[PDB]
């Protein structure tokens, strides 16, 4: 589920394919490039807001000694939300 | 400055020095190519170990000088017999490798050396 | 048809290791040291991390000492199985071989459960132990210990009153005593010729002060009072694990401060301060003080010792590994005088030419 | 016994280092900055 | 300090700020130094950046909301001891040790002063100062920057 | 020129010098030779094979990891060659063999496979279509190998113009077909042949010079030694078919105007000098005419 | 295992020592994988009080 | 207290006062005998009295440190005799080490001591082939670890890491053939050597 | 505690009652016999050996192996290029240059491991803060090429999109035990 | 709670010592079997 | 018909040539001690057709254990240039790949690619036994799928 | 008796495998006959057959199927197959299969295992991912 360039190749993550005039797709030849189809910015969007209570919790990734250390985030803004670095979730205040 | 000296006093004591070692691998060419298979004949040979001893001629201390001499004896030793190969006999004359150019001009169409 | 004069070439796989260790720092360099006795690993971990910490000025809490020792004589069980037998194999002897490299393969076993991998465990390091060892390891241990001293005189049923190997290694290398400390042997080639001595017991560092133990001492010197030596130092193990298993104190490892040992996964994800030494750990390092040791460790092959220079940079300043084979191998030619070729191969054998130490 | 001499002292020859690495390499002494962020 | 955070309490939290695209903020980390607010002061000559209420509860930054970009405003980020700001170009681009670092002069402007120079794998990351006593003091402009 | 082609890299063997090639029939003799002192200075040498990969293992190395790629065709098929060369700053031709087939002879090979290769060059954007016919070939030859190679140096032409020729003279190598012939067992038989790296060296100089855009060479060396003063002399050193024996009694020429080697940055190596290395594999000075 | 009561006195007799008991390699009754997770001791200096880098 | 690898203060005063016994029965060509707090000893000495100190400590009953373990040489390019050659003993009958430790520029020799102990046959010979320092009077200098064609010696701070070639198998030739160094990965300098001292009383007033 | 392994000469009055015993511990072996029977018992055991791709041997789930880079369980790549994990890797193996994620986020543009280098230590999997990079049981990933194994990062998500399955239960047996 | 793994106490003894179990007969009964059974064939 | 058989052939001449190799395993390092694990029991070579210790110059397959100087390759190449010419290459361990450790140093070869030819890398610095075994497998079909006639017909 | 208790016991490890097809298969397959308790016969058909008595590197022994991703898995049988929730019960790391206790989805994990592709299409190949780190110029296409 990536995009792809004119040429025909596939694009990573990142905006990385060759232009026409590069030598670099020799290696590609009777070969094949291998890619990830999982964009993590597709797939964090994909992801609901946890609309907590009080303006600062702490974050987690399922498992205190299992992931993300325990930062914490001011989330003042009902404007935008805030994030935790680590993760790429996002949270709201309920008020 | 009142240096300890080693193997030699004033340089032209250690000139003698040097050319018992002459001595020896101006006669150990012939003896390393035949017992060995190489490419060189003989002449090149010894045109490329004068050619070390016209590298070295810019010396003027005798401590520098009666070092220089051991190294040749080791390679020497290490020539001497069978210990070596025709890859490390042969290493010395840089063969492959391009010599870069001598001139400026040429010598930055490639490469940043100044 | 005779030997007179040998000379070896030891320079074949050389590799700048103590050069390449002034770029990296202790930690950095650690599993370097499993290379040297790359049959015997934890042994010059066991050294290396003295080396840190005589100058860090630490002894490791007990529990962690404590299985330095164990695994510190399992070590010492591989290098003779691996220098008994292929003494074995280039004499000829090519079954005994196999018979422990299952036994030896139960023995990797207890480093890939314990430690990542099977070998090159980087599983002791200066601040003690990297990670306590599991439930199912110890009660393995026993049922293997039990079955392994048969294993042993089972072979030395076969071998040790064998004319084939008796006759082809009494009498030969026949070493001299006080020639051997001109030379420095200092391990088993030594005490295989009557010179009573072990650091273990005259030098004693670790917990080994409580183990009651004994030095199986070599008289008349040669190849078959070196091999029954390092028969029964296997052997002996097995009265130190014994000793080393049924009263293992419950404690910490990875020692309390955590300048000097990674903090716990779980505490360097809260607790701050065990979060930013776990950045400066494994990025900068310890920051030892300037000095020098010369320590030592009596290997299978006898006294491995670093001499480590530091400075006030976390990086070292020419560590220097020393090799205990490395004089072994320069009284290779003068052992083999008034001896022929095919107990040279015996010679090899009986100076444990494990080469990596041999190497750099 | 001692000798006497007063010279540069040479060493260009006991290191290999062929013919690019000697003369064509400048050298840079210096006390290394404050890292200012520290 | 000590191997152990014995605080186990709960921390607190800031908001972050939005002074402009040189300058990131993350004033959670703030350690309520003044060592920024006294450069704006007395070596700009801005007086934006106050201090904002009081026990832990403080928080530096304005108390509305402006850009805080001028001429010297890159300076505020060698300054920040903490990584609470830090510049936006090399937010994550690379990481200091791995730099090797040169030693070089300024250009773009005629006073010629002083830098460090960042590099990594034959490239550039950062622009940093050197110390000359005459030359500027300490620091850069932000264009050079 | 786009970014990468570029050759910025002292040396070689992990440099770069933009000369992204093709070599095709780089895997018996000259080839990989070619490949040597293309593989060493940095060089993206493609090698398209079509025989075992155990005939082509002597290739990985004399290559700095991704410099040297491998991959599948056969002649008798059009746009594989195409596919083989979509990325090709350079094209390199050396096909060729001493004897027909039951599937490919003399005149398939030399002549109407250079053809496509030519055509398939041209239609993408390449630059240079360094091929090799032979010396000797004008047309009419006695044999019937060498008048269809002329051909193939006319059927270029008409399709890729500006392409660099090389005719060179006879080639002598370890491995060869051409010494071993003779150490494996005469007047008005003379020739000067050529080292091979005095080959290899000057078609590796010959893809980056600002000449050579359309001339043909013809790399013959020194020394025209005459055929039974040498073929003894191999004989005084050392202790089949009818278009091969019928090229060997061919050989003669005489320079009349071209290129050579000296005028492309080639120091010729002549025959008695590296004779020996070759002529070992069969243990236990020869007369040169002007003309 | 499967020693049918012959051999095992073929192997004593060729061999010595009752060695069935002893044998070579494991079968049961070792190391019965995935023990329960344990929940680790804690070093010194968890103490809250007298504990400073000074006296460590 | 559990974690400071206990002082055992007692054999510092042995090593000392036996520190002293070596000066005042020795005090040609000695300078600063010392200790660490690791109590390990230290003798430094001037090149020039060599074996009698050594024959003192493989031939004395109340030194016999007839067994060497080490013959290093430590590098430190800023002071004019850069080579500190270090030498390391122990006693099999008073169960004890001691460190001899001695100077050299890069051309200063310094005699031998294989009439005295044997095991320096090759450790003596590294130093040779890693420093380039020449022995007086020691039977068949060569290599050892180095090919038989490297120039240099490589344990210098001088010689770079990844050194001055690089080998490879030029097929033309048939040889495991040498040109010069082209890395692909560039190893990485870091500057891991943060400020502050760490360790005061302990350091350097300008 | 020192243990003579061979001193039993002594002159016992070497008699025709045991004097002939080593005669005959000699010319009528049994020695011999006594080295050779044993071997005899082991033909009739039971060999040790096993039909590798049909039955493979034991591990642990801390086995140093091909690594890996982990994801959050909502997608997310858990990789945040902090830079310690080549500044510990030994083998000096890895460049890990990153950026902004235009998300405003912070991850990488690169990763790599050159799995010629990479020793295996163990030091990035306990080294990351995050278990972002681990290394996991796989063994038979030998290949043909030099190349192949100059893993770069996508090799190296996919991966680790691979054995996820894997990790987070051999992972669920050792976290609370580092 | 804390349970790393310390034993319980005991875990018995071990076998450490060599325990060569000399089968083979005498000696007499090697000979005058032998020559005992060789001169059967001399009759 | 003929080509159909001579693919037949091939899938019989490269089964001999398979099932049963001789190798010429250096040691050389720590590399080297898993292939006597290798040899041992319990992940046993000789089950293949394999043979512990052949000479070289009857080999059929090199196998490189260990770290590679600069002074072991002429040595090394040597051999390479003994054994006949189906040889096979194996490159155990990290330290002969590209030099895992020690890719840096200077009396050190950064890879035994850099030297001979390889049909197989394989991985891991301690390159567990059965590591490798999956890998000499991969060499035993790296050669089933290769056709030496299949092609000749066509040349 | 004794001996004939073996054969008793060995007689249905032959005519234990189905018919002589589904044993004689197994035979050349993986030439290892013996009974097992089946417990797995994951997608794409492996088996993991399982007898607790044999010794420690035998109680379990796994059955490829043929027909792969398009590969035929008659002959050519690997070890990187096996895919990852029954290696980890296969090396004796733990006990329980992934029957009783399976692996937990993420909806991003792969819905098929690739093999070790050796020299194939299909497999790696290196990237330099790092978008390009310069910008060069573009002349412009009017004259003077
Ligand atoms: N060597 C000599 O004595 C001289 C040679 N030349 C010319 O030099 C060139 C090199 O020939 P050389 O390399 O010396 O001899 P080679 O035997 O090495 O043949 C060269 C290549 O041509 C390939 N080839 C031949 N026919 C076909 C085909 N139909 N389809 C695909 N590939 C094909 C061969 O593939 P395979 O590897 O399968 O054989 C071989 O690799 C030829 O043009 C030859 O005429 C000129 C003067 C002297
Ligand atoms: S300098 Fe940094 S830490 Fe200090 S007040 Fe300013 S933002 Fe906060
Ligand atoms: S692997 Fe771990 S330590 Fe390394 S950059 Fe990623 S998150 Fe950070
Ligand atoms: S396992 Fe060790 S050597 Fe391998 S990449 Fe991680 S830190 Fe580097
Ligand atoms: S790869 Fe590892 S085990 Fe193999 S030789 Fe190198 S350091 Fe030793
Ligand atoms: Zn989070």
């Amino acid at each position: 589920g990536v995009q792809v360039s004119p040429s025909g190749e596939k694009i990573t993550h990142t905006g990385q394919v060759y232009d026409e005039k590069d030598y670099r797709r020799v290696r590609f030849v009777d070969r094949q490039k291998e890619v990830n189809e999982n964009f993590a910015i597709d797939l964090i969007a994909q992801q609901p807001v946890n609309e907590v209570e009080h303006r600062i919790i702490a974050c987690d990734g399922g498992g205190g000694a299992l992931g993300h250390p325990k930062v914490y985030i001011n989330l003042d803004k009902e404007t935008k939300t805030g994030t935790c670095g680590y993760c790429g979730l996002q949270f709201k205040q309920h008020h | 400055t009142s240096v300890k000296p080693i193997f030699s006093r004033d340089l032209n004591e250690a000139k003698r020095r040097v050319r018992e070692l002459y001595r020896a691998w101006y006669r150990e060419v012939p003896n390393t190519v035949h017992l060995m298979q190489l490419d060189i004949t003989v002449k090149q040979g010894r045109d490329k170990v004068r050619e070390m001893f016209m590298k070295n001629a810019h010396v003027t201390d005798p401590r520098v000088v009666d070092l220089l001499v051991i190294k040749g004896k080791m390679e020497l030793q290490e020539t001497i017999k069978v210990w070596k190969q025709r890859t490390h006999v042969m290493r010395f004359f840089h063969e492959t490798e391009t010599p870069r150019p001598k001139d400026f001009l040429s010598k930055f169409y490639m490469g940043h050396d100044p | 048809e005779m030997v007179r004069k040998c000379d070896p070439h030891i320079g074949l796989l050389h590799r700048g290791t103590e050069k390449l260790i002034e770029y990296k720092t202790y930690l950095q360099a650690l599993p370097y040291f499993d290379r040297l006795d790359y049959v015997s690993m934890m042994c010059n971990e066991q050294a290396y991390s003295i080396a840190v910490e005589k100058l860090l000025n630490i002894q490791p809490p007990p529990r962690a000492q404590w299985i330095r020792v164990l695994f510190g004589e399992i070590t010492r069980i591989l290098n003779h199985i691996m220098a008994v037998t292929t003494h074995a194999l280039d004499i000829g002897a090519m079954t005994p071989f196999f018979w422990m490299f299952e036994e030896r393969e139960k023995m990797f076993e207890f480093y890939e459960r314990v430690s990542g991998a099977r070998m090159h465990a980087a599983y002791i390091r200066p601040g003690g132990v990297h990670q306590d060892l599991p439930l199912g390891l110890l009660d393995d241990i026993y049922e293997f210990s039990k079955n392994f001293s048969l294993r042993i005189d089972e072979v030395e049923e076969m071998l040790t009153n064998n004319r084939i190997w008796r006759n082809r290694t009494v009498d030969i290398g026949v070493v001299t005593a006080e020639d051997a400390l001109n030379y420095g042997f200092s391990g088993v080639m030594l005490r295989g010729s009557g010179i009573q001595w072990d650091l273990r017991k005259t030098q004693p560092y670790d917990v080994y002060d409580q183990v009651e133990f004994d030095v199986p001492i070599g008289s008349r010197g040669d190849c078959y009072d070196r091999y029954l030596c390092r028969v029964e130092e296997m052997r002996q193990s097995l009265r130190i694990i014994e000793q080393c298993l049924n009263k293992m104190p419950p404690g910490e490892i990875k020692v309390d401060d955590a300048k000097v040992s990674p903090p716990k996964r779980a505490e360097m994800k809260t607790s701050m301060e065990s979060l930013i030494h776990h950045f400066k750990l494994y990025t900068e390092g310890y920051q030892v003080p300037p000095g020098a040791t010369y320590t030592a460790i009596e290997a299978p092959k006898g006294e491995f010792g670093v001499y480590l220079v530091s400075d006030g940079s976390s990086r070292p300043y020419r560590c220097k590994i020393k090799a205990p084979g490395f004089a072994h191998l320069a009284g290779l030619d003068k052992m083999s005088k008034g001896h022929m070729l095919a107990d040279v191969v015996a010679i090899i054998g009986t100076q444990d030419i494990v080469f990596g130490e041999i190497d750099r | 016994q001692l000798i006497t001499v007063d010279e540069k002292l040479d060493i260009t020859t006991l290191t290999g280092v062929p013919e690019e690495h000697i003369k064509t390499r400048k050298v840079r002494i210096f006390v290394p900055a404050r890292n200012n962020m520290q | 300090g000590s191997d152990r955070s014995r605080f186990l309490e709960g921390k607190r939290a800031v908001e972050d700020k939005n002074i402009g695209p040189l300058v990131k903020t993350i004033m959670t980390r703030c350690i309520q130094c003044t060592r920024c607010i006294r450069f704006a002061s007395e070596i700009a000559g801005v007086d934006d950046l106050g201090t904002t209420g009081r026990g832990n509860d403080m928080q530096v930054g304005t108390y509305i909301e402006k850009m805080f970009m001028s001429e010297l405003s890159g300076n505020v980020i060698d300054i920040c001891p903490v990584g609470a700001l830090t510049s936006k170009p090399y937010a994550f681009t690379a990481r200091p040790w791995e730099t090797r670092k040169t030693e070089s002069i300024d250009v773009m402007d005629a006073v010629g002063s002083n830098i460090v120079v960042s590099t990594r794998t034959g490239e550039v990351m950062r622009i940093l100062p050197r110390m000359h006593e005459d030359i500027n003091e300490e620091w850069i402009s932000d264009k050079t920057r | 020129l786009h970014h990468a082609v570029i050759p910025h890299g002292k040396g070689g063997r992990s440099s770069v010098s933009g000369v992204v090639a093709t070599v095709f029939g780089a895997t018996g003799f000259l080839g990989r030779y070619v490949v040597n002192h293309l593989g060493r200075m940095g060089s993206q040498v493609i090698i398209p094979y079509r025989c075992d990969v155990y005939d082509i293992m002597h290739l990985r190395l004399m290559g700095d990891l991704g410099q040297l790629t491998f991959l599948e065709w056969d002649a008798r098929d059009k746009d594989s060659i195409r596919k083989a060369v979509q990325h090709s700053n350079v094209v390199i031709n050396l096909i060729g063999r001493e004897w027909e087939t039951r599937n490919f002879d003399f005149e398939d090979v030399f002549v109407n496979i250079p053809r496509a290769i030519a055509q398939a060059s041209k239609e993408a954007g390449v630059e240079r279509f360094i091929h090799v016919s032979h010396l000797n070939a004008s047309m009419k030859s006695s044999s019937k190998s060498l008048r269809s190679k002329a051909v193939g140096e006319k059927e270029v032409r008409s399709v890729f113009p500006e392409a660099i020729i090389i005719r060179p003279s006879d080639i002598f190598g370890r491995e060869d077909r051409f010494l071993n012939h003779f150490a494996n067992y005469g007047f008005k038989t003379v020739k000067q042949p050529v080292y091979v790296a005095d080959v290899s060296k000057g078609i590796v100089n010959a893809t980056k010079d600002p000449d050579a855009v359309g001339k043909t060479f013809a790399f013959t060396g020194p020394n025209r030694y005459l055929l039974f003063h040498l073929v003894k002399y191999i004989f005084g050193m050392t202790h089949t078919t009818k278009d091969k024996v019928e090229r060997i009694h061919i050989s003669d020429v005489m320079p009349t105007d071209l290129p050579g080697l000296e005028d492309l940055g080639v120091q010729p190596t002549p025959l008695e000098l590296k004779s020996i290395e070759v002529l070992r594999r069969h243990r236990t000075p020869a007369k040169t005419v002007n003309y | 295992a499967s020693a049918t009561r012959v051999i095992q006195k073929l192997r004593n007799w060729a061999s010595g020592q009752d060695l069935q008991a002893k044998l070579q390699l494991r079968y049961q009754e070792i190391a019965k994988r995935t023990q329960p997770p344990p929940k680790l001791p804690v070093g010194p200096s968890h103490k809250l009080s007298n504990n400073y880098y000074c006296t460590r | 207290r559990p974690t400071v690898r206990p002082r055992s203060d007692v054999t510092h005063k042995q090593l000392s006062a036996f520190g002293e016994y070596v000066a005042e029965i020795l005090p040609k060509y000695v300078q600063q005998v010392q200790v660490s707090c690791l109590d390990e000893l230290e003798i430094c000495i001037h090149p020039d009295g060599v074996i009698p100190t050594l024959t003192f400590l493989r031939d004395h009953t109340n030194a016999q440190f007839k067994s060497l373990a080490d013959l290093t040489a430590v590098d430190v390019p800023t002071r004019q005799n850069r080579f500190e050659i270090v030498y390391n003993l122990l006693s099999l009958r008073f169960n004890s080490r001691i460190r001899v430790k001695t100077y050299a520029d890069e051309l200063t020799p310094i005699d031998s001591i294989v009439s005295v102990h044997i095991a320096a046959n090759w450790y003596e010979r590294e130093v040779w082939d890693m420093f380039g320092v020449f022995f007086f009077n020691h039977p068949d200098l060569r290599r050892i670890l180095t090919d038989y064609g490297f120039e240099g010696h490589p344990f210098r701070k001088d010689f770079p890491l990844t050194g001055y070639v690089e080998l490879r198998y030029d097929d033309e030739v048939k040889r495991v053939v040498a040109e010069p160094v082209e890395l692909a990965q560039e190893f990485r300098k870091f500057d891991l050597n943060s400020p502050w001292e760490a360790f005061p009383a302990y350091r350097q007033p300008p | 505690t020192y243990k003579y392994v061979n001193k039993k000469e002594q002159e016992s009055e070497v008699d025709m009652k045991s004097a002939t015993d080593n005669a005959a511990r000699i010319l009528m072996w049994t020695e011999l016999i006594r080295g050779l029977g044993m071997t005899l018992s082991y033909l009739f055991r039971e060999p040790a050996t096993i039909n590798y791709p049909f039955e493979k041997g034991p591990l642990s789930p801390r086995f140093r192996g091909e690594h890996a880079l982990r994801r959050y369980p909502s997608g997310e790549e858990r990789c945040i290029a902090c830079k310690l994990c080549e500044a510990i890797c030994p083998a000096q193996a890895i460049t890990i240059e990153a950026e902004p994620r235009a998300d405003g986020s912070r991850r990488t543009t690169r990763y790599d491991i050159d799995m010629t280098k990479c020793i295996y230590c163990g030091f990035c999997q306990e080294a990351c803060p995050v278990d972002a990079i681990v290394e996991g049981p796989n063994f038979e990933f030998s290949t043909e090429t030099h190349e192949e194994l100059l893993y770069n990062k996508e090799k190296l998500l996919n991966n680790g999109d691979k054995w996820e399955a894997e990790i987070a239960a051999n992972i669920q047996a050792d976290y609370l035990y580092r | 709670v804390k349970q790393d793994m310390p034993p319980p106490g005991g875990y018995g003894p071990i076998d450490y010592k060599r325990n060569l179990p000399r089968r083979g007969l005498s000696g007499y009964s090697m000979f005058a079997v032998g020559i005992g059974a060789l001169i059967f064939g001399y009759w | 018909r003929a080509e159909y058989v001579v693919t037949k052939l091939d899938d019989l001449i490269n089964w001999a040539r398979r099932s049963s190799l001789w190798p010429m395993t250096f040691g050389l390092a720590c590399c080297a001690v898993e292939m006597m694990h290798m040899a041992a029991p319990r992940y046993d070579m000789d089950r293949f057709g394999v043979v512990f210790r052949a000479s070289p110059r009857q080999a059929d397959v090199m196998i490189v254990a260990g770290t590679l100087t600069n002074k072991m390759a002429p040595a090394l190449r040597k051999v390479y240039d003994q054994m006949p010419e189906p040889r096979y290459v194996v490159s155990m361990g990290s330290c002969a790949n590209g030099g895992g450790y020690y890719h840096y140093s200077y009396s050190v070869v950064r890879g035994c690619d850099r030297i001979v030819p390889v049909d197989i890398y394989v991985p891991g610095c301690p390159p567990t036994a059965e590591a490798l075994l999956y890998g000499i497998l991969q060499l035993q079909r790296k050669i089933k799928r290769e056709q030496k006639l299949k092609i000749w017909y066509r040349r | 008796m004794e001996l004939v208790e073996v054969l008793k016991r060995g007689v249905q490890q032959v005519t234990g495998h189905g018919g002589l097809r589904g044993l004689l298969r197994v035979f050349f397959r993986a030439n290892d006959i013996r009974i097992g308790t089946l417990v797995g016969e994951d997608k794409y058909g492996n088996k993991y057959y399982e007898d607790n008595k044999q010794f420690f590197g035998r109680h379990r022994w796994v059955i490829y199927t043929t027909e792969m991703n398009g590969k035929n898995t008659f002959w050519d049988v690997d070890g990187s197959m096996v895919p990852p929730e029954w290696h980890r019960w296969l090396h004796c790391m733990t006990d329980d299969p992934p029957t009783t206790n399976p692996p937990t989805a993420r909806k991003f994990i792969w819905t098929n295992h690739k093999f070790n592709v050796s020299a194939t299409p299909e497999q790696y190949v290196p990237y330099s991912t790092t978008r390009k780190k310069i910008h060069e110029w573009v002349p412009p296409s009017t004259p003077y």
